[PDB]
C-alpha cells in the first residue's frame, strides 16, 4: 500500500487500463514534430543505442 | 529535388586540382603568356617564341602530377596506393591486419603416466594439420594458450583448446630510443601478439583483450610504417607513471616479441589433426574432435591474406563515427570486422522491439553457412568489453534463402583445352564470385541473367547457358514453424513449395524376413501446398498415407480431392490430411502439424528443406535474410550439365 | 640519384575520373623523411655551419656534399618549404613583403618591441599627448598598456628579422657524408 | 548461333540499373507458299518441344 504519493503527469484519464493503452515497455518515443521518415534512417546511425 | 538549395554536392575533387589533358594547358598559358602580360617583345622568333610556349607546358604538365599528385593520396577518400591509405587510417583508430591465421578448438582425450591432477599443456604444443586439398603434406598449429585438465573417474584429460595456425618466432632486441623496432617480415597476425619487456605482459593499447580498467602505463602501439612491416613504439613518459602516457622503457632493455608465422590463408581445410606432443607423460591418447559443439562444420576459419584497398576506406571512416565504442547498430558492424573479421563476411545487426536489451547480430563466415560456437563466444566477449554495459550482444545468425540452380553451360568441343573437370570447376568459382561480389551482402537481390554472364564468362568455348530456377529455405525446428514465420518474400508461383523427403515409424511391427523383425521405418511422407482459391486460400497437405495410424475424429476427414495436391510416387494409398494455411499474395507459410495430432517421435530428423519455384526471375531480399550460394559445404542442390556442340 | 633509386610504380588516380590512365611516375611517397631520421643515427653531433651567404637554394656543390646534391640540406631542417625554407638574398624578404602586404593595410607596424624584446601586437602611441601606448581599439583609452617606451620594427624590417635568423643548419661534416650515404642505401635496401 | 545468354548480357548492360532480365523465345520461320511446304522443308534445327 501506498502513502503520501506524488503526482507526476496527467495523459488526460487515469487508469492503469488506458495508462498501458499498448504498452511501450522500453521503447523510446523520439517524439518530435517532422514526417518522420526524413530522420528515421539517421537516428539509427551516428545516435541511439 | 524540389527546392533548389538541397543540390549540394558528393565528395568532390574542386575543380583547383583536377588537371591537365596537356593541350588545355597549352591554351591557358598562351593567354596567359601571350595576352594581359607581354604583348610580345620576345628576341626568339615568330615560330620560336611560339614553339617555346609548350616547352614549358610539358614543364606543367609534369609538375602537375608529380606535385598535383600528393593532395589525392593526402586525404583518405579520395587517395589511391594503400600505402597512403593504410598509414592515415591508424589516426583513425583502425589498422588492416595485415593477414590472419586459421583457428580452432579440438579437445585432447590424451592422459598422463603419473596420474598426477591439473596435468597442464603449455603455449606452443605443436601440432600438424593438412587441411585438406586431397591429402598430401601438413601445415602446422600452436594452441598459444595455457588452458589445464581435470582428472574425472576414469584416468583421461579433456584438455579442450584453441590454437592458430603458423608457428612461432621470437627476437629479442635492446631497446635504443633512436631505434624505431620493427619486424620486416610479411606475417605477424597483428589480432594475436603478446611482447613482453624484460618482465611481463605489457598489454598494449591498441587492441585489448581485457581493457583492464585503469591499469595506467605499460601500454605500447602498432601501426604501420607503410612498407609492409609493423611498427613497435612507446609513448612519452617518464616514471621518475609521471602523469599519463606509456610506461616507456628505460634506456636499456631486453624487448621480447614473440608473433605467429601464419602460414597462411591456405590452411582452411583443418580435418583431421595429429598430436605430434612431446612433452611429459601426456599420452595424447588421440580421439581428436575437430568440431566437438554443435551443428555443419567447415573445418578452420580465417586464413586473411591483407584486406583489399576497397574495403579499408568504408571501414576506415566509419571508425570516426565511433570511438572504440559500440552504442549504435551501425558500431557493431565496425566492430564485427577486421578486427573480429575475416570469420565474418556481413553482419547487420539489428535490434528486435518485442525484446529488450539483446543486440541481435546475424553473421557469415567466409567457410560458410554457421559460425559454429567458439568462435561465437568469441565475436560475443570482444563486444562485450566496448558494448553498452547492460545489453548483452547475441548472435542469431541470419535466416538462409539458397537458390537451386540447374543449368547448363553447352560449351563447344572445338577450342577447349583443359575439357571436363577443370571447366566444371572453373564455371563453379565464376558464379562463386558472381554472390561474393553482387549479392553475398544484404538488401541486394540477384539475376540469373547476371549469373549467366559470369558463367558465360568462364573462358571461351562456352557460347550461351540457361537455368531453371528455385528457391530453398530450410526450416529448423520443422513441425511447426514459427508464429507467422517461414516466408519467402518472393511470389511464391503456385503449385510449388514441394515437400522433401521426410519418413514414418510405428505403424505397428511389420517383421521381415532375415533378423527377427523391423520398425516399419519405410513408407515416408511430403509436403505440398496444392493450388490457390478465391483470394489466397490454398492450404496445404502433409503427405500420403496408407491407413491406420491418425486420429480422425470429426476435425480431419483427409482429403483434398484428386485435384491438385500432385501425389507423392509410393504405395502410398493418398488420403492427404490438411495442415496449413500458406497464403499466397503476401508470402505465408503456416504447418503445425499438431492440426492432425500426430506424435513428433513418428517422425525422423527435423531440418527439411522445401524450395518452392520464384515466380518472376530475380529473386528479392528483405528483413535480414541473405541470398547467399555456397558450392564446397553443401553440394545438395548444384546440378550442371555440359552438353557439348561439335561443329 | 640520391633520391629516386626505386622505380616509378604506377599512379592510378583511379579514385578520379574511374579508367584513368596508369602514368609511371617517379616515386615520392616512401617516407624518405624517416629513413634519413633512423640512419642519422650514431653520425650525429652536425656542427652548425651558420650559413653566412644567400647562398641559392644549392650551396650543396660547395660545402659537404659537392655531388650537386641539393639536400640533405633539407632533410637538416625538416624543411616544409623548398623555396622560402631557406635563408633569401636581403631584397627578397623585401620582394616578399609587399606580396604579403599589397591586398590590405600596406605597409605597416607589426610590433613596437620593448628592449629586453617584448612583443606587442596592435599597440599604439599616441603623440603631442601622454608617451603611454594603446591599443588599436577603446579608442576610449582608459585601458593603457606597457608605461614604458620601445620601436616599432614596421613590416620590412621584420620580414629580415623573420628570415635571417633562418641561417644555421646541420652539415654532417663532409666526412660522414660518404660513410653515411653509404648507410642510408642499407636502411632502405633492407625493407622490401 | 543466338544465345539467350549473351543477349540477356547486353540488354543487362543498357542502363545503370536493369537489375537483370528473362526472356522466352520462340522460334518462328515464315514460309511463303502455305497448303504444300516444299516436299521437303521448313527445317528449323535445336529441336522444339511437344506441340
Amino acid at each position: 500500500e501506498i502513502i503520501r504519493g506524488v503526482k507526476g503527469k496527467d495523459l488526460l484519464q487515469n487508469n492503469i487500463d488506458y495508462i498501458n493503452r499498448s504498452r511501450s515497455y522500453y521503447v523510446m518515443k523520439i517524439k518530435s514534430n517532422l514526417p518522420s521518415s526524413r530522420w528515421k534512417s539517421d537516428v539509427i546511425r551516428f545516435v541511439h543505442p | 529535388p524540389v527546392n533548389y538549395q538541397l543540390t549540394r554536392t558528393a565528395n568532390a575533387i574542386p575543380e583547383i586540382f583536377v588537371g591537365g589533358t596537356f593541350a588545355e594547358i597549352k591554351q591557358n598559358l598562351i593567354e596567359w603568356l601571350n595576352g594581359q602580360n607581354e604583348f610580345l617583345d620576345y628576341d626568339f622568333e615568330g615560330s620560336r617564341l611560339n614553339v617555346l610556349c609548350d616547352l614549358l607546358a610539358y614543364n606543367t604538365l609534369y609538375i602537375q602530377q608529380f606535385g598535383n599528385a600528393a593532395v589525392y593520396e593526402s586525404f583518405m577518400r579520395t587517395a589511391n596506393l594503400r600505402s597512403s591509405v593504410v598509414q592515415a587510417a591508424q589516426d583513425n583508430g583502425y589498422l588492416p591486419t595485415s593477414k590472419s591465421a586459421a583457428q580452432t578448438e579440438i579437445m585432447l582425450t590424451c592422459t598422463d603416466a603419473l596420474n598426477r591432477n591439473y596435468i597442464t599443456i603449455p603455449r606452443g604444443t605443436r601440432f600438424l594439420a593438412y587441411a585438406k586439398d586431397t591429402s598430401v603434406n601438413p601445415y602446422n598449429f600452436v594452441s598459444r594458450e595455457d588452458v589445464i585438465a581435470i582428472r574425472d573417474k576414469n584416468n583421461q584429460y579433456f584438455p579442450r583448446l584453441k590454437l592458430a595456425q603458423g608457428r612461432i618466432v621470437r627476437t629479442e632486441i635492446i631497446y635504443d630510443k633512436l631505434t624505431p623496432i620493427i619486424i620486416y617480415d610479411k606475417n605477424i597476425d597483428r589480432n594475436q601478439v603478446k611482447l613482453y619487456v624484460d618482465g611481463a605482459e605489457w598489454i598494449n593499447w591498441t587492441r585489448k583483450s581485457m581493457v583492464h580498467a585503469g591499469s595506467t602505463s605499460t601500454i605500447y602501439y602498432m601501426r604501420e610504417t607503410i612498407d609492409g612491416n609493423t611498427e613497435f613504439y612507446f609513448g612519452e613518459g617518464e616514471i621518475s607513471a609521471n602523469y599519463i602516457g606509456g610506461l616507456k622503457p628505460t634506456q636499456n632493455s631486453t624487448i621480447v616479441i614473440e608473433y605467429i608465422s601464419t602460414n597462411g590463408a591456405d590452411a582452411n581445410g583443418a580435418v583431421g589433426f595429429s598430436y605430434a606432443d612431446t612433452l611429459t607423460n601426456i599420452t595424447v591418447i588421440n580421439i581428436n574432435e575437430n568440431p566437438n559443439d554443435d551443428p555443419d562444420f567447415v573445418g578452420a576459419d580465417g586464413g586473411g591474406d591483407p584486406e583489399d584497398i576497397e574495403r579499408i576506406r568504408e571501414l576506415g571512416t566509419i571508425k570516426r563515427e565511433t570511438q572504440q565504442r559500440c552504442v549504435t547498430a551501425t558500431d557493431y558492424d565496425t566492430f564485427v570486422s577486421e578486427r573480429f573479421g575475416s570469420i565474418i563476411q556481413a553482419v547487420q545487426t539489428f535490434t528486435d522491439s518485442t525484446k529488450p536489451g539483446y543486440a541481435f547480430i546475424a553473421a557469415k563466415p567466409k567457410s560458410g553457412l554457421y559460425l559454429t560456437t567458439v568462435q561465437r563466444e568469441d565475436i560475443k566477449n570482444y563486444l562485450k568489453d566496448y558494448n553498452l554495459a547492460p545489453i548483452t550482444p547475441s548472435i542469431i545468425s541470419p535466416n538462409y534463402l539458397f537458390i537451386k540452380t540447374n543449368l547448363k553451360v553447352t560449351y563447344a568441343l572445338n577450342k577447349l583445352q583443359e575439357s571436363e573437370q577443370w571447366l566444371e570447376g572453373q564455371i563453379i568459382d565464376k558464379i562463386d564470385r558472381y554472390y561474393t561480389e553482387d549479392v553475398e551482402i544484404f538488401n541486394s537481390s540477384f539475376a540469373k541473367s547476371k549469373m549467366l554472364t559470369y558463367v558465360d564468362d568462364a573462358d571461351h568455348s562456352v557460347i550461351g547457358s540457361s537455368a531453371t530456377i528455385q528457391m530453398v529455405r530450410e526450416v529448423q525446428n520443422f513441425y511447426k514453424t514459427p508464429e507467422a514465420g517461414i516466408k519467402y518474400n518472393n511470389q511464391i508461383k503456385d503449385r510449388s513449395m514441394e515437400s522433401n523427403t521426410f519418413s514414418f515409424n510405428s505403424g505397428r511391427k511389420v517383421v521381415n524376413p532375415d533378423t527377427g523383425l523391423e520398425e516399419d521405418v519405410l513408407y515416408d511422407v511430403r509436403i505440398v501446398s496444392t493450388d490457390r482459391d478465391s483470394k489466397g486460400i490454398g492450404k496445404v497437405i502433409i503427405g500420403p498415407f496408407a491407413s491406420g495410424d491418425v486420429t480422425e475424429n470429426e476435425n480431419i476427414q483427409p482429403y483434398t480431392g484428386n485435384d491438385f495436391n500432385k501425389l507423392a510416387n509410393s504405395d502410398g494409398r493418398d488420403k492427404y490430411y490438411v495442415i496449413g494455411e500458406i497464403n499466397y499474395p503476401a508470402d505465408v507459410i503456416y504447418w503445425n502439424i499438431a492440426k492432425i495430432n500426430l506424435t513428433s517421435e513418428k517422425f525422423e530428423v527435423q531440418t527439411i528443406e522445401l524450395y518452392s519455384d520464384p515466380t518472376d526471375d530475380v529473386i528479392f531480399t528483405r528483413d535480414g535474410s541473405l541470398i547467399v550460394f555456397e558450392n564446397d559445404l553443401r553440394p545438395q542442390y548444384l546440378t550442371i550439365d555440359l552438353e557439348p556442340i561439335s561443329q | 640519384m640520391l633520391f629516386t633509386f626505386f622505380d616509378p610504380i604506377e599512379y592510378a588516380a583511379k579514385t578520379v575520373n574511374k579508367n584513368a590512365p596508369t602514368i609511371p611516375m617517379t616515386d615520392i611517397f616512401r617516407n624518405y623523411k624517416d629513413y634519413f631520421k633512423r640512419a642519422l643515427a650514431g653520425y650525429r653531433l652536425r656542427t652548425y655551419y651558420i650559413k653566412g651567404s644567400p647562398r641559392p637554394e644549392e650551396l650543396a656543390n660547395a660545402i659537404y656534399g659537392n655531388p650537386q646534391l641539393y639536400w640533405v640540406l633539407l632533410m637538416c631542417n625538416d624543411n616544409y618549404d623548398p623555396y622560402y625554407g631557406w635563408i633569401t638574398s636581403q631584397e627578397a624578404a623585401y620582394q616578399a613583403s609587399i606580396q604579403k602586404y599589397k591586398n590590405v593595410g600596406g605597409d605597416q607596424i607589426v610590433y613596437h618591441v620593448n628592449e629586453n624584446g617584448e612583443k606587442f601586437y596592435n599597440l599604439i602611441s599616441y603623440d603631442d599627448n601622454p608617451y603611454v601606448w594603446y591599443d588599436k581599439g577603446d579608442k576610449a583609452r582608459k585601458y593603457p598598456q606597457y608605461e614604458g617606451a620601445l620601436a616599432a620594427v614596421d613590416t620590412y624590417e621584420a620580414a629580415v628579422l623573420e628570415n635571417e635568423k633562418l641561417r644555421q643548419i646541420k652539415i654532417i661534416a663532409k666526412s660522414d657524408i660518404n660513410s653515411f650515404m653509404n648507410d642510408l642505401i642499407r636502411i632502405m635496401e633492407k625493407s622490401y
